[PDB]
């Protein structure tokens, strides 16, 4: 699982 | 450019279940979202240990998740460490990780 | 974007690197970016990363967990079954592993997989 900016 | 990169090896408490531990991560990285300095955060399990590898193998026992954290530069890192929610998820992060590892990396190209 | 979403899904298997002993760390790190060099237009792989270890922490919330010196983080992405076979089945990659062969002591391979 990730995110990002 | 800037970028620092810590990636972290992760082993779940002897009090928690492999299912209790996954729910764990996914509750990590929920509570991660818009945190302060924070670039990326990635947490994903290790599904698979393989040891037929071209070189010697190196056992580090059982490593149960990887955790990574991304700041765009090392102002973001300090905004990170002296945030209180960041405070709070490393709170979080006692009690859902038995063990780490943490390694901070360099970009080589 | 939708690109990074659907590449963090891909198959990767997570790489830690010790050098050979008798190697100086200067040549392990030229041999590192050797190895990305030679990663281009392998068949089947997605995406190839390598990174030294720069710092080791002992100063965590948590209790810390002692693995030993590890000098360089390996990972590669495919982006599906039929690629990784294409990989695996590659003379291009079987050259890779003989350069591999040079420049690592000792590794420890991860096959990660997503959540959320």
């Amino acid at each position: 699982a990730s995110w990002s900016a | 450019g800037r970028m620092i990169r810590i990636l972290y090896l992760l082993v779940k408490p002897e009090s928690m279940s492999h299912e209790q531990f996954r729910k764990e991560c996914v509750v990590h990285f929920q509570m991660s979202a818009g945190m302060p300095g924070l670039h990326k955060y990635e947490v994903r399990l290790v599904a698979g240990n393989p040891t037929d590898t071209h070189v010697p193998y190196l056992d580090v026992g059982r490593i149960d998740a990887i955790g990574e954290c991304w700041f765009a530069s090392e102002e973001q890192y300090q905004v990170y460490m002296e945030s209180d929610i960041r405070k709070a998820w490393f709170e979080h992060g006692k009690y859902f990780i038995g063990q780490l590892k943490p390694f901070v990396t360099e970009e080589l190209v």
